[PDB]
RNA sequence: GGCAUAGUUC
DNA sequence: CAACGGGCGGAACTATGCC
């Protein structure tokens, strides 16, 4: 151990067990052992010091750095099976201290317990005042947040891409977000949030979202898509015309330029041309490129290039702005996802004595049985730090915050200690008897919209091998009507639905057959 | 020369010395250089 | 991205203090007494300052096209 | 027909039939030049 | 064409026998947000096939790899992410 | 090979054949609506101008659909096809020539879905036959299918993201068969349970609580509003109980109005005592319990999960045993709606202040910790000193980890007690959990009190190192921090091992979540 | 020369390697972009790290209805030269 | 069966803000001119936008909603002007628009902010509420061009929230709760009101069974562009016409 | 995609009047009176108009579904006294009051600033 | 056009 | 007693490589 503390002889990385009982010695210095540092605590005060604090924090022209931090034999790597001959502490300040004795044969100490947690679940405020499952949930829906996904966006041709328009950085914000750089690249924007039960447009997880709101940028966004297209007979980019070609189709050519490529800043609306091309078929036959249908979107890019063999490539991008409708799907950073149910203009969300109505009303029956205690808790400390004007510190293990001080500070500014506010009604103006709880949450905008999903068929295209409709919903084709349908049907008794369903609404047809043999003829 | 009760400055200086040092993606990184 | 021109709560005009802001900061101001001084008296204003972050100077390093 | 090269940021007229090739940088990609036509936003 | 195929499908293996070649490697990088990006390139996988035990939390998970940020469906705990100052080996030699 | 073809899913006979792809199909996602009726739904004018219905020309419609056939493709309330006597199909969707607009009795005019159609709407999976009922089309500007919230509990849908699929019956005869079967208000009484499948939903019924109470006096303005709301509502204004010094309803007068025909019942709130049944004051219930409704008016009571929710002999299910579908459909709607316009009036939250306790009841939630704690410890040494005696049928580890979890759950059980009985009456928390709407009495022991023991596998947290649960406790420790009893309410906190303890806990709920699915779905196909 | 072997962006082998940011903005790359993938036909792909058990250990487990009651296997492998595994077993019969 | 007295009372008045309270009137009356200060006050703005080139960092339509929301001051020109769909031309004339040009290149080594004070106006009386700092457009670094038409025309905040007038409209009657309007489980946390009338020792007023909500305490801040008196004047004008035409319709259906 | 233009919720169209009279046939002397593009801006003022008048029994207003923008008010007067009688005098009454209340505003004005 | 693989929603 | 064979949820939406 001295040697690998000293780094002179043993790297590092390698690891060394003693199992005492059974009087063995292992060491690995394989690769693939999984590993995490860990401070020393040699009789049981830490080898850290104030001076190893004071050249770190001068970090800066001064070349003193983690690497000379481990030179020192202050910190260590300890793999998982090292772990089980250690004793850990998890705070030093609070375990090395002198009590009615539990340990004193402390071999380690924790930098800070909150490093357990990766880095879509660093970003959860207050996560101790949460339930595990709403944790896990919001660990997965950090993935779908729409924000600025890098900073050179406008020369990427990515396949699809969706930026935001204005994202915040949260106001209430873990001290462990500034390596994940969710500082520099956000995804929310700080909304004002009002848990109220207002007109039954919310019940069931859903969220009435402020309409003039909307109109001012809020929660806006863009949305990319990329085609791409390569002249492979003889594939050649041309316009083509309607009396010389083979193949056609009822869409409108005239878009095009004289090679057959769409010119940047033209608007197309669905099922229209943006590359032309045409193979001359041994008399010419169209394989022409066709927008994806109802997108309406103006061209933003045009890149003419060369592959890798030498055939002309072109990748042309179009943009589409994306406003928050009634079917969108939001978020908070806590598990609570839900979509718009309705949008209200100013006049007729409800507002307090200081005319600020909320931007979002969710409801309040999500709350008791998810247990979401730190959605609540975030709201208060958004409040107080909108006043206040620091940003609130919610790292998840802390001892120095508390509901109790926040509401002591909250009330130093003016406002009910325990968020509550008097509101009046917006439609009638006469005061609400209950007093709304409402503050600032930071609020995300997943990637799920209605325009993206909406879908309908009736008599569309129909597959080959079976004469039946196609599947996909950007091949129009239906829905399936599976045996759990046709057993519900089958329950019901509507034996000429369930005919129709099965039959006459899909593939219908006509055979003849013999009398003596039951064989087509 | 402890560092009592001003600790919860000290453990942040010390993880942000080490995500200045290493990253967040330094396993792909090394382990590809080996 | 860019600061926004109105406050989406109340749709006071905020599009005018980023830069007030900023140099206010820069002269040694606490970020209270800076949001004071500008008039932004609500916390719906208030956050409008408080929480953006400005990557249109970020967006202005990559030469442009042309 | 002009395109824009990615790199010098220099038009040159290429037409059909014409491997895509920039003059006095001999770069490979370019960009098509912003159209003529007018397009109306609303500003909502 | 070996590595560039490799890499390209995901079938870790020859061409001619994908049919063993464990598939689930080498995935398309997801860009939708900068969260989504890290924990994409930070992330392990267990290769097996609906028992509990390899699905569940175990003890030896602390500061290893995070308690929460699991898929739900038919991989729940069996994809899992680094935690934040986790670190893996890269390997020597015993002289 | 042809048996592959053959062999299983995706495979002709049972891919398609028993199940297939249909047209006239359509998916989006599914929002609230509660202005609609029950058996309504919103349907975007995309999707209604997509869709088309055949209609027979005859004598009694050819003016109208010959107008639809002039509005044309284009227009929403158009035609698409008009079809022959002969078959052969015309086109409407490009410009034709005025000869083939010609329309006469015997031909078949493809028009646009309008209002009034009726359609099938369904949500996978399809368990019980309450999962494809009959819905009558509504057109609704932005694009998302509207659903009413009564008919959530059918389908087990909420409206984060969900979708849900629709059918169109083309003929006469499927839309008359789906009219007289499978309509939504004839299908409120299940036969699984004979019980109603459907009742009022945790908003109204978090709201009707409050509407019900004793205090609730309304105004002649908010009476007029609400008399406004009621669609079965003969036109005349009842009298006020408070006549004097000031003209006052009540909340049940309005209720009695709501209330159909003359339906008897008697339920029980879900906070009456056992006392009042035995004692005196039987039929005075000091506390406003024991729901009373004589001749269709009701006369005492407040009502609750128990009384307007989805159980037997419920109010619901005597009005529709009583009046049929036709009344209760009418029952439903005008329920929701005056309770909601009154709730624009009360207002409803939930707040920090609803999930803070008092001082004093902090006090009594730490002292019972630490005497659980001291228990535990006691019975700890007990076991050491092998002074520990067996009970019969157990083994010595048995024993011992019996009287720690009863310890443990004795401790748990009362904290939560005082805590339910340390609330106030204006307590959120207690607004949802008494009402019946969402919530329970051990979610708000866990919020204000003691979030309890983690276990996995039906067991305490085994030992993952060798004979420890973590690196932050020495070997052989039994006590309840480390093998997992959290001592800390959610709006305390917990302290880090708490936090991978309930973690751990956590997982084994998702994986039975995940994992259930499969298993419940294959007994169901083969009992079908 | 042999063949072309694919190169991980942002490591030692990189055309990006300890380049500043300012030289990053000029390439027309992200400074913030973590690197860490490969570029395969224009896309970016993400190698997965994969679990296995432990090389060179023996481990002693026990099957439920088998023939023997305890078994014991010692997966072994040589510095990564060749051979990958080769489980030798060590088993007893049940009573 | 008859109508009211209101009266009028200005604690406040300045360039921004006008505080006033109105008394003897009912509660539906006041609120209804709340609604009003915020939708139905008619407003000059950018409606209309057409992009020569934009080579900056921000998509068209990105700079076309900036543009839409910088308010251009209409103090007295909004009254004469008529509403683009009611007007007789064919599709912009002087007496239904308002035009502005913007046209800015930046050839310096220097970021270079484009802001209101390019936006130029051919009427002199329609010009951003910053051209008696600015309100920043864009930013454009070297080489980057920005130049545009657009036009202004007349509308009102229902339609969108660009021609919503105010900032922000305090509201609030009967500030000691003696009404009991609304209920406080603890009528002691909560802060008094701005206007209350009370000792530093009691809470909420005693309760007046006998009494109608009266005396609305009204703050109207205005965005700039009309100013914060004649915002309240045009409401209670555009309330007044609303119910005349209801009035006229009335009296043609009944006959 | 489906959304509707802003301008239609106060723009009547080709066809559509303003306000339709309908009587009400369950109790006598009762009258609907359906309002197309309005909302509680006017169903209030006039609801709580007609309330002070003593000869009107009933008088309520609804808006039946908040995406359609249309008011319905209903109002049941006494008899010897017609409610299209009651609806004209509110609309009377409140454009006096807001006459008034425009006059003394701008006297206060003009009071306020210079004076 | 089809085969395969991966991710995501409920 | 041993060996062999069939059986193992329901829907839906994107993307990418290859014949
Ligand atoms: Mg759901
Ligand atoms: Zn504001
Ligand atoms: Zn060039
Ligand atoms: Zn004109």
């Amino acid at each position: 151990r001295k040697l690998r503390r000293q780094m002179d002889i043993i790297v590092s990385e390698v690891s060394m067990i003693r199992d005492i009982r059974e009087r063995e010695i292992r060491i690995y210095t394989d690769a693939g052992r999984i590993c995490r540092p860990l401070l020393i605590v040699e009789k049981q005060k830490l080898l850290l010091k104030k001076r190893h604090i004071d050249q770190l924090k001068e970090r800066e022209y001064n070349n003193y750095s983690w690497q000379d931090l481990v030179a020192s034999g202050v910190v260590e790597y300890i793999d998982t099976l090292e772990e089980e001959t250690v004793m850990l502490a998890m705070t030093p300040d609070d375990l090395q201290e002198k009590e009615v004795a539990y340990c004193s044969t402390y071999t380690h100490c924790e930098i800070h317990p909150s490093m357990i947690l990766g880095v879509c679940a660093s970003i959860i405020p207050f996560p101790d005042h949460n339930q595990s499952p709403r944790n896990t949930y919001q660990s997965a829906m950090g993935k779908q947040a729409m924000g600025v996904y890098i900073t050179n966006f406008h020369v990427r041709m990515d396949t699809l891409a969706h930026v935001l328009y204005y994202p915040q950085k949260p106001l209430v914000t873990t001290r462990s977000m500034e390596y994940l750089r969710f500082r520099e690249l956000p995804a929310g924007i700080n909304s004002i949030v009002a848990i109220a039960s207002y007109t039954g447009y919310n019940q069931e997880d859903s969220v009435i979202m402020n309409r003039s709101a909307v109109d001012r940028g809020f929660f806006r966004s863009v949305f990319y898509r990329s085609y791409k297209e390569q002249e492979s007979q003889e594939e050649v980019f041309e316009k083509p015309t309607r009396e010389t070609c083979q193949g056609m189709r009822h869409a409108i050519y005239d878009k095009l330029d004289d090679d057959g490529l769409i010119a940047p800043g033209v608007r197309v609306s669905g099922d229209d041309v943006i590359i032309g091309k045409t193979v001359t078929l041994p008399t010419k036959r169209d394989c022409s490129t066709f927008l994806r249908t109802s997108e309406t979107g103006i061209v933003d890019q045009v890149m003419v290039t060369l592959n890798q063999e030498g055939y002309k490539f072109c990748k042309i991008r179009v943009r589409s702005v994306r406003i928050p409708q009634i079917g969108d799907k939001f978020a908070s950073r806590h598990g609570q996802k839900g979509t718009c149910g309705i949008q209200y203009r100013q006049e007729d969300m409800p507002f307090t004595c200081e005319g600020i109505t909320p931007d979002i009303i969710i409801n309040p029956h999500a709350i008791p049985s998810r247990m979401t205690i730190g959605h609540l808790i975030e709201c208060l400390q958004g409040k107080v730090s909108a006043n206040k004007g620091e940003i609130g510190d919610a790292t998840p293990f802390n001892d120095a915050v508390n509901v109790q001080k926040i509401s002591n500070l909250l009330s130093d500014y003016g406002y009910h200690l325990r968020g509550n506010e008097v509101l009046y009604n917006g439609f009638t103006g006469r005061k609400i008897t209950s007093q709304i709880f409402i503050g600032p949450t930071y609020y995300q905008r997943l990637k799920h919209m209605v325009d993206d999903k909406i879908h309908s068929r009736a008599r569309g295209p129909i597959q080959i091998l079976n004469r039946q409709p196609m599947e996909g919903r950007s091949r129009d084709g239906g829905l399936r009507f599976g045996e759990m349908e046709r057993d519900c049907q089958i329950a019901h008794g509507a034996a000429q639905f369930l005919r129709e369903r099965l039959f006459e609404a899909s593939d219908p047809y006509q055979v003849h057959v013999c009398n003596l043999c039951g064989i087509m003829a | 020369e402890i560092t009592p009760d001003l600790w919860q400055e000290a453990c942040w200086i010390v993880i942000s010395s080490y995500f200045d040092e290493k990253g967040l993606v330094r396993q792909q990184l090394d382990s590809f250089d080996e | 991205m860019i600061i926004p021109v109105r406050c989406f709560t109340c749709g006071k005009i905020v599009g005018n203090k980023w830069e007030a802001y900023l140099g206010l900061l820069q002269a040694e101001y606490t970020e209270g007494d800076a949001l004071d001084a500008l008039g932004l008296k609500r916390y719906c204003c208030r956050r409008m300052l408080l929480a953006h972050v400005d990557l249109i100077e970020k967006l202005l390093n990559y030469a442009p096209l042309e | 027909m002009i395109y824009i090269c990615g790199e010098c940021h220099t038009e040159n007229e290429i037409k059909s039939r014409d491997p895509i090739r920039c003059r006095e940088c001999g770069y490979r990609i370019m960009y098509k030049k912003r159209t003529k036509r007018l397009v109306v936003f609303d500003a909502r | 064409d070996g590595l560039k195929y490799s890499l390209a499908t995901g079938n870790w293996g020859d061409q001619k026998k994908a049919h063993q070649a464990r598939a689930g490697v080498s995935q398309v990088l997801n860009r939708l947000t900068f969260a989504s990006t890290l924990s994409h390139l930070r992330r392990l996988n267990s290769p097996i096939g609906k028992l509990a035990k390899p699905r569940q939390l175990h003890n030896t998970l602390w500061g290893m790899v995070c308690p929460a940020e699991t898929p739900e469906g038919h991989a729940v705990g069996l994809v899992k992410n680094l935690a934040l100052m986790a670190y893996i080996s890269v390997g020597s030699q015993p002289s | 090979s042809l048996k592959q073809r053959l062999k299983g899913k995706e495979g002709r006979v049972r891919g398609n054949l028993m199940g297939k792809r249909v047209d006239f199909s359509a998916r989006t996602v599914i929002t609230p609506d509660p202005n609609l009726s029950i058996d309504q739904v919103g349907v975007p004018r995309s999707i209604a101008a997509n869709m088309t219905f055949a209609e027979i020309v005859t004598p009694f419609n050819i003016d109208r659909l010959q107008e639809l056939v002039r509005r044309g493709n284009s227009q929403y309330p158009g035609a698409k096809y008009i079809i022959r006597d002969n078959g052969d199909r015309i086109d409407l969707r490009f410009h034709p020539k005025p000869s083939d607009l010609h329309l006469q009795t015997g031909y078949k005019v493809e028009r646009h879905m309008c209002d009034g159609d009726i359609v099938i709407f369904n949500r996978q999976p399809t368990l019980h036959k309450m999962s494809m009922m009959g819905h009558r089309v509504r057109i609704l500007p932005w694009s998302t299918f509207r659903l009413n919230l009564s008919v959530t509990t059918p389908y087990n849908a909420d409206f984060d993201g969900d979708e849900m699929n629709l059918h169109l019956p083309q003929s006469l005869e499927t839309r008359a068969e789906i009219q007289e079967l499978a309509m939504v208000p004839r299908m409120i009484v299940t036969p699984q349970s004979n019980r109603p499948v459907m009742g009022i939903v945790q908003d109204t019924l978090t709201a009707v609580r409050k509407f019900t109470k004793r205090d609730v006096f309304l105004e002649r303005g908010e009476v007029m509003n609400l008399l406004m709301f009621l669609s079965t509502w003969d036109g005349k204004v009842p009298q006020p109980a408070i006549l004097k010094p000031r003209p006052l309803w009540t909340g049940k007068q309005i209720f009695s109005l709501i209330i159909p025909g003359h339906i008897n019942c008697i339920r029980t709130h879900s906070t009456h005592p056992d006392d009042e049944d035995s004692g005196p004051y039987k039929h005075i219930s000091p506390g406003d319990t024991k729901v009373v409704v004589e001749n269709g008016e009701l006369i005492m009571g407040i009502l609750c999960k128990k009384s307007l929710g989805t159980s037997a002999g419920s109010l619901v299910h005597i009005s529709y045993l009583e009046m049929g579908h036709d009344i209760t459909r009418l029952f439903y709607s005008n329920i929701q709606t005056v309770i909601n316009n009154w709730l624009l009036i009360e207002g409803h939250t939930i707040g920090i202040g609803d999930s803070i306790a008092d001082s004093k009841t902090y006090q009594d939630i730490q002292n019972t910790i630490k005497k659980a704690k001291q228990d535990v410890i006691e019975v700890i040494e007990k076991a050491h000193n092998n002074e520990l005696e067996p009970t019969p049928g157990n083994t010595l580890r048995q024993t011992f980890e019996n009287q720690v979890n009863r310890i443990l759950n004795d401790a748990r059980d009362k904290t939560g007690s005082s805590a339910q009985k340390s609330l106030s009456e204006y307590n959120n928390f207690k607004s949802m959990v008494v009402s019946g709407a969402k919530g329970s009495k051990i979610n708000i022991s866990q919020v204000i009190a003691v979030v309890g023991q983690q276990n996995v596998e039906g067991k305490r947290i085994p030992f993952g190192f060798k004979h420890r649960t973590l690196p932050h406790f020495i070997k052989d420790d039994y006590g309840p921090e480390s093998r997992g009893f959290v001592e800390n309410s959610y709006l305390a906190g917990l302290t880090p091992t708490e936090f991978f303890f309930h973690a751990m806990g956590g997982r084994e709920g998702l994986i039975d979540t995940a994992v259930k699915t499969a298993e419940t779905g294959y007994i169901q196909r083969r009992l079908i | 020369f042999i063949g072309k072997i694919p190169i991980m962006l942002r490591s030692t082998y990189c055309l990006l390697n300890g380049l500043t940011d300012r030289d990053l903005c000029e390439l027309n790359e992200c400074p913030l972009d973590p690197g860490g993938y490969f570029i395969i036909n224009g896309s970016e792909k993400v190698l997965i790290a994969q679990e296995k058990m432990a090389t060179n250990t023996v481990y002693v487990f026990a099957k439920k209805d088998s023939k023997y009651a305890y078994t014991g296997e010692c997966r072994s492998c040589l510095e990564n030269s060749s051979r990958p595994t080769s489980t030798i077993w060590v088993s007893m019969l049940a009573r | 069966p008859y109508a009211n007295q209101p009266t009028v009372r200005i604690t406040e008045l300045t360039d921004e803000n006008v505080k006033f309270i109105i008394e003897n009137t009912d509660l539906a009356v006041a609120n209804s001119i709340r609604r009003v200060f915020i939708a139905e006050v008619p407003i000059i703005a950018i409606d209309w936008v057409q992009i020569d080139a934009n080579s900056s960092v921000l998509h068209d339509e990105f700079i076309a909603h900036r543009l839409g929301l910088i308010p251009l001051t209409s103090d007295d020109i909004v009254d004469k002007l008529q509403y683009s769909r009611d007007c007789t031309c064919e599709e912009f004339c002087p007496e239904c628009s308002v035009e502005f040009t913007l046209d800015v290149r930046c050839n310096e080594d220097q970021t270079r902010h484009v802001t209101s004070r390019d936006l130029i106006s051919n009427s002199p009386r329609v010009i951003p509420v910053t051209s008696r700092d600015d309100i920043l457009i864009v930013k454009l670094r070297k080489g980057q061009e920005l130049r545009l038409r657009a036009y202004a025309k007349k509308g009102f905040g229902k339609e969108h929230a660009k021609w919503n007038p105010t900032a922000g409209v305090a509201f609030e009657y009967d500030p000691d709760n003696a009404l009991r309007h609304t209920v406080y489980p603890k009528p002691e946390e909560w802060p008094k009101s701005e206007y209350s009338e009370l000792d530093e020792d009691e809470s909420q007023a005693p309760y007046d069974p006998n009494g109608k909500p009266e005396r609305f305490y009204y703050n109207v801040e205005s965005c700039g562009s009309l100013r914060p008196e004649t915002i309240v004047l045009s409401a209670l004008s555009g309330l007044k016409k609303k119910l005349s035409d209801l009035q006229t319709q009335l009296s043609h259906e009944i006959q | 995609m489906n959304a509707p233009p802003a301008f239609e919720s106060f723009l009547l169209f080709e066809g559509e009047k303003k306000i339709t009279i309908n009587k009400d046939t369950k109790v006598p002397n009762a009258c609907l009176f359906t309002i197309n593009k309005e909302d509680h801006t006017l169903g209030n003022i006039i609801k709580s108009q007609l309330l002070k008048d003593p000869q009107v029994l009933f008088a309520g207003y609804k808006v039946p579904h908040p995406l359609e923008h249309k008011i319905i008010i209903r109002v049941q007067t006494t008899p010897d006294y017609s409610p299209q009688e009651a609806f004209t005098n509110a609309i009377t009454d409140l454009i006096s009051e807001l006459s008034l209340l425009e006059e003394r505003f701008r006297v206060a004005i003009k009071d306020k600033q210079e004076g």
